């Protein structure tokens, strides 16, 4: 059992915040990369931000630089993210998936829906 | 209706699997012992062979 | 809605009924054996003159020869106590992943990134080697196809599916259906009426061929299954996994006994294989070494060096008297 | 007369060392496919028979045809390996000015038949002097010192005909291989700069030095003695300068098989 | 006796067909859809240059998920990789898949030639004015100023920028990993060149050519 | 698969002629070739041997010196030169293909024959007392075909051929290596041996195996038949 859950989500306003959580069981949290991918009503998915395994190395995508923050409990087994100032394009489903192959630099993920080791999502709504 | 169809046959097949019968470990256990010792003497890897009966030599 | 929070208490009550048949282990049982002790092997011969890295290879029933397929385009067939050369066969595609050798000796099998698993005659009366039959149904590449017998083929592909065929006639009779991602090994039971799968998804599962239903899944892992094999007595099985790890499970008991694994080894596993009485198992590494492990105590007994690259393929005879190991540096070494 | 103590010594080095490298040179030909290595292997078996020819004058430190014989085997061991360093040029010169070319032509059979033949003109220019009588000097007896055999003339012939015109291929091979690789690396360092927002001399110089600087100064005495007729030469000015030819067998096995860390790792593992 | 005979003269055929295996050449093509991948060059193509043989392939039957059968082709002579430099909402996506490529495992010495295809679109259909920074990609106006190379005699400063934005991304991937085993040789194209199969011929020359300078300790 | 000879006819001693055996429908370039002779009265003998490549020939001691064998494999075409003839040259020919690898049969197929009439004690010497015996349908017989020397080698298997001669056809093969049935032969044909004793049993005979029969030999290279037994009523 490999499994992730994910936990939030709901109305908000526009320029409102939001926290996500991703508790996980069935493997070691200390060995893997982890990320979140969201999918847009009617689109395709879309790699958002990534962490490494310690904490040292952080991406973002272009468009929401400046608003987003990542961050790992490798004592809990948690991943979270802080949203800020959200905008109403930023209606979407969100995921969290896992790289396989620990102590390594790569993924191929965020495939069409067959990818195993990946959440089922939470829903985010931001109008008014 | 796409993940109906495949959350209906998950549920269908988890339904034929819970109804089945175990034992226990330590039975199952004690069988793979024996076999390993009634059939210790037909392994030339186990037990080195001659190289009079070798026809890799 | 009720069709996620329904099966949700039905794994409950898988899980909750393993525990009660969860008295004791097979670690604690086994603490009266001696060991076995140090293994130590060495080679004999070296096949050489293939052009390029080798996949796949598979032992005859005989036990005197066998067949390597390589990525330039060959097929070879070896003997191995003379290390003479008795054919050579040209393939239409370059890019082959598997082989297999029928029982009885009389055709031989092969396929890759061309979606067929191909049939060739040996026994001409013209003198040579001509194509018999082509197997096209598949969507996605394939990595093994075994023979039942001299009629009837089973292969498994990249397209999440597993199909069972007719030579005499070219069509498929049977279908199963139920894996997630790319299933990468297939096995038969020795009674020729079970055979077991590994996939993508981390789990693994239990077919029969009269039905064609699925009966029991297994999971233990947490990444990709590339090997599988049977027990010698059919009532277990062993798998190797990319958290560089092996691990075997009881079939009566539904539930795992033991895990092989070591705190300095941090690569994968390609390849499995057990021996004839079944006390010793066999792994290959990518670290460009194999191990040498015992079954009932789980500590390491041997090992081989001698590689240049990764070793990809690895099998032991009929009667367990030698192992031939293929690797990326294009040789063959056959050990004791 | 002390002149006796060194030499034992010296070829004793030539014999064991050019040896040890030959054994790991042939290990690696059994494991991989690769014509390059075979005109390595040649190289150490020719610098090796000079320490075996050179033991032969311990004894010597005698007759009209005993030691004249011994100052032909000499000569033929120590100009079959100045024509392997030629050869092993000539193919690194090949795979970088035409690449495509070179994949199609070369296989095993081209490296054979240069082999067999470097040996037939090797044993043509040591073993031949010996029935013209143009060379071959008169008949002094006493001692032999290589000087009591052979005339003065042979000297100036051998140096002007094949020494000189094939040190002047070796610059001019080497001087092309330079110019090549310092284009390639000044595009390398021009994509490193956008993307964020010397070895030749050193190796060049020893390949360079090392082959012209052991046989120039032998030669280079040799033609003034013609003009002379008399300098007082053939002396002990001449019993030391001959002492650098020979020292080029302690110096190859560092250049061409210590280098190439694909050689170097089985060394340290044996 | 006689089978020891007949074992030797399948050997000498082997040896015919190494000569011919040697100078061939293979390749390997991926791309993406909407890219023109196919009118810039049916799996296999064959073409001569020089009287030199070239062999291309292209793996387009299968599904979205290579992390299996990538590796394959560890040891074919170059990757040509195609991008369609003129949209900018799915110009994220093909930086993604660059960098997997790059940092792979069973990869690292292997080169990239990279060809940025669809530029004649971009220098009018965009110029007119449709689309701006922090609107969509934002790393191509970052505050960038090149002053290297200026070709195409004739033109305002903002012509090939909606192609040259591609490169820059591109090299700060490649110079920052890989110390001297694998390089990259970026490339500008469009829909009617016909002189595609000598770039390849040229650029396939300098990886042969460099192999060699740096175990001869010269690079 | 078809064999055809063409030549032969009256020759005067002292001259020459030349024999072809051209072969279709097989592949010509990976078999050997053999010459077997049968005098108008007598047993086979064996002639020459051409291998595959040409890269090894040999010929009998008694037409040393004067026959010649060579192949083209481009026009699939064998030939037999022969010079300085005599009274002893006038048989029949026969030309015979073979292939050796890891568990194949040799000598499967024979020609069809052409007719010429013109007008040392290491051998081993294989022996058949049987010459004629009578037969009934549905019985058992025994024929023995013995030897003068150990037809069994250091490496497991020993080599005896029977061989099967119609009244007015050509011979066909049986048994090899004296165990195996060849491919088209019914099930009734059994062999077994010991070294220098070897056997051959029919169960139940009908009406259409009436003719010759033969042993062989294929250890040393010299090779020897038969003298054959006849199955009349
Ligand atoms: C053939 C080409 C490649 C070539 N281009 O240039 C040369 C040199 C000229 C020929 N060779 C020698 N010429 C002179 N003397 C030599 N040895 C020697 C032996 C005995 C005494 S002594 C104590 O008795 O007086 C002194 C000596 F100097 C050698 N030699 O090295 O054998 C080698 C290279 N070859």
């Amino acid at each position: 059992q490999v499994q992730l859950q994910e936990s939030g989500g709901g109305l908000v306003q526009p320029g409102g915040s939001l926290r996500l959580s991703c508790a996980a069981s069935g493997f070691t949290f200390s060995n893997y990369k982890m990320n979140w991918v969201r999918q847009a009503p009617g689109k395709g998915l879309e790699w958002v931000s990534d962490i490494s395994q310690s904490g040292a190395s952080i991406s973002y995508t272009g468009s929401v630089k400046g608003r987003f923050t990542i961050s790992r409990d490798n004592a809990k087994n948690t991943l979270y993210l802080q949203m800020n100032s959200l905008k109403p394009e930023d209606t979407a489903v969100y995921y969290c998936a896992r790289c396989p192959a620990p102590f390594t630099r790569d993924c191929f993920d965020v495939t069409s829906t067959t990818y195993a080791y990946r959440g089922q999502g939470t829903q985010v709504t931001v109008s008014s | 209706t796409a993940s109906i169809a495949q959350a209906r046959k998950l549920v269908e097949q988890l339904k034929m699997e819970a109804n089945i019968d175990r034992i226990k470990v330590s039975k199952a256990a004690a069988d793979l012992m024996a076999y390993c010792e009634a059939h210790a003497k037909e392994d030339p890897l186990l037990t080195p062979v001659p190289a009079s009966e070798n026809p890799f030599r | 809605d009720q069709l996620r929070q329904e099966a949700e208490q039905l794994k409950n009550q898988i899980r909750d009924a393993r525990k009660a048949c969860a008295d004791a282990t097979l670690s604690q049982i086994t603490n009266n054996i001696d060991p076995v002790g140090r293994i130590q092997m060495r080679t004999r011969r070296t096949l050489r003159g293939h052009l390029a890295k080798i996949y796949a290879m598979h032992w005859g029933t005989d036990s005197r020869l066998l067949v390597s397929a390589s990525q330039d385009g060959k097929l070879i067939i070896w003997d191995s106590y003379t290390t003479n050369k008795v054919h050579a066969i040209p393939l239409r595609s370059s890019w082959v992943m598997t082989c297999a050798y029928a029982p009885s000796g009389n055709y031989v099998a092969c396929g890759g990134l061309d979606n067929i698993c191909s049939i060739y005659n040996l026994k001409t009366r013209e003198g040579n080697v001509r194509v018999s039959r082509e197997l096209a149904g598949h969507t996605g590449y394939l990595s093994c196809c075994r023979f039942l017998d001299d009629n009837q083929i089973v292969t498994s592909s990249g397209d999440t599916t597993c199909a069972l065929w007719d030579i005499e006639t070219g069509q498929q009779t049977t279908t199963f259906t139920g894996h997630t991602g790319d299933v990468m090994s297939l096995s038969l039971a020795p009674d020729t009426r079970l055979f077991v799968s590994g996939a993508c998804d981390a789990s693994a599962k239990l077919w029969d061929v009269r039905e064609g239903m699925c009966r029991q899944t297994f999971t233990g892992h947490e990444s990709d299954i590339n090997a599988i094999c049977f027990f010698p007595n059919g009532n277990a099985f062993a798998t190797g996994s990319d958290d560089a790890t092996c691990r075997l499970f009881d079939l009566r008991a539904d539930q795992e006994l033991m895990t092989y694994s070591h705190d300095n080894i941090i690569c994968g596993i390609t390849s499995v294989s057990f021996s004839k009485s079944g006390r010793l198992l066999l792994a290959g590494y990518d670290d460009f070494n194999c191990n040498v492990w015992d079954a009932l105590k789980a500590d390491r007994a041997g090992v081989l060096a001698g590689h240049d690259n990764r070793v990809s393929c690895l099998g032991v005879t009929d009667d367990g008297m030698a192992v031939a190991t293929g690797s990326w540096d294009s040789f063959l070494k056959i050990w004791n | 007369f002390s002149f006796g103590v060194i030499l034992a010594v010296l070829a004793s080095l030539i014999i064991a060392t050019n040896t040890l490298v030959a054994v790991a040179v042939l290990l690696l030909i059994h494991k991989n496919d690769g014509v390059s290595l075979c005109f390595t292997l040649n190289l150490a078996v020719a610098d090796t028979l000079i320490g075996v020819a050179i033991s032969g004058l311990l004894t010597d430190q005698t007759q009209k045809t005993l030691c004249s014989l011994r100052m032909a085997f000499v000569t033929s061991s120590a100009a079959a390996s100045v024509l392997t360093v030629m050869l092993i040029t000539f193919d690194r010169y090949l795979a970088i000015k035409q690449p495509f070319r070179y994949l199609k032509i070369m296989s095993g059979f081209v490296a054979g038949a240069c082999i067999a033949g470097l040996w037939l003109v090797s044993y043509l220019i040591g073993f031949l002097p010996l029935g013209i009588p143009m060379f071959q000097q008169t008949a002094y007896k006493g001692q032999c010192s290589f000087f009591a055999v052979f005339h003065p003339h042979f000297v100036l012939t051998l140096s002007c005909v094949g020494f000189f015109p094939a040190m002047l291929l070796f610059v001019f091979f080497y001087c092309d291989m330079l110019k090549i690789a310092s284009m390639h690396s000044q595009q390398i360092r021009k994509m490193e700069h956008a993307g964020a927002m010397f070895k030749a001399l050193r190796t060049v110089s020893v390949l360079i030095g090392s082959f012209a600087l052991s046989w120039t100064p032998f030669l280079i005495t040799g033609i003034v003695q013609v003009a002379c007729q008399e300098c007082h030469l053939y002396l002990v000015l001449e019993r030391y300068l001959w002492l650098l030819g020979v020292g080029n067998s302690l110096l190859n096995p560092l250049i061409y098989a210590y280098w190439q860390k694909e050689v170097r790792l089985q060394l340290y593992h044996m | 006796k006689a089978a020891v005979e007949r074992s030797k003269m399948i050997e000498k055929q082997l040896q015919k067909d190494k000569q011919v295996y040697r100078a061939t050449h293979r390749l390997l093509l991926l791309g993406a859809d909407n890219s023109g991948k196919s009118t810039i060059v049916i799996f296999e193509t064959k073409f001569q240059v020089d009287k030199v043989n070239f062999h291309m392939f292209d793996v387009g039957g299968q599904r979205d998920e290579r992390r299996k059968w990538i590796q394959c082709f560890n040891d074919v002579t170059a990757i040509i990789f195609v991008v369609d430099s003129s949209d900018y909402n799915r110009l994220q996506e093909a930086l993604n898949d660059f960098k997997s490529i790059w940092n792979n495992r069973w990869l690292r010495t292997i080169s990239v030639i990279l060809f940025l295809n669809k530029q004649d679109l971009l220098a009018e259909k965009v110029l007119a004015g449709k689309s701006k920074i922090e609107d969509y990609f934002p790393e191509f106006a970052r505050y960038t100023t090149p002053e290297d190379a200026t070709p195409e005699p004739g033109e305002d400063p903002r012509v090939t920028r909606a192609k040259y934005f591609i490169r820059d991304e591109f090299l700060r991937i490649s110079t920052a990993s890989g110390d001297g085993r694998h390089y990259c040789y970026p490339h500008f194209t469009c829909a009617v060149d016909t002189e595609n199969a000598r770039r390849i011929f040229n650029d396939c020359r300098d990886i042969i050519q460099r192999m060699h300078l740096r175990q001869y300790e010269l690079l | 698969v078809q064999l055809v000879e063409s030549g032969g006819g009256l020759v005067q001693p002292g001259g020459s002629r030349k024999l072809s055996c051209s072969a279709s429908g097989f592949a010509f370039s990976s078999f050997g070739m053999h010459w077997v002779r049968q005098a108008p009265e007598k047993g086979l003998e064996w002639v020459a041997y051409i291998s595959s490549g040409s890269g090894t020939i040999y010929y009998a001691d008694t037409v040393k010196g004067r026959f010649t064998i060579s192949r083209d494999d481009p026009k699939n075409t064998l030939f037999l030169q022969m010079t300085s003839l005599r009274s002893e040259d006038t048989a029949m020919y026969y030309c015979v293909r073979s292939i050796y690898y890891y568990g194949s049969s040799p000598f499967d197929f024979w020609g069809q024959g052409t007719t010429l009439t013109v007008s040392g004690g290491s051998d081993i010497v294989m022996t058949q007392a049987t010459s004629s015996v009578p037969v009934t349908p549905g019985e058992s017989v025994s024929i023995s075909c013995r030897s003068s020397k150990s037809l069994l080698h250091s490496n497991g298997n020993t080599y005896l051929y029977w061989f099967l001669q119609r009244p007015g056809q050509s011979p066909q093969l049986l048994i090899y290596r004296m165990s195996n049935l060849a491919s088209g032969v019914p099930d009734r044909f059994s062999g077994s041996g010991s070294g220098t004793a070897f056997t051959l049993t029919i169960s139940r005979l009908e009406a259409e195996d009436v003719g010759v029969y033969y042993c062989m030999q294929h250890l040393e290279y010299p090779l020897t038949f038969g003298a054959g037994t006849k199955l009349e009523l």
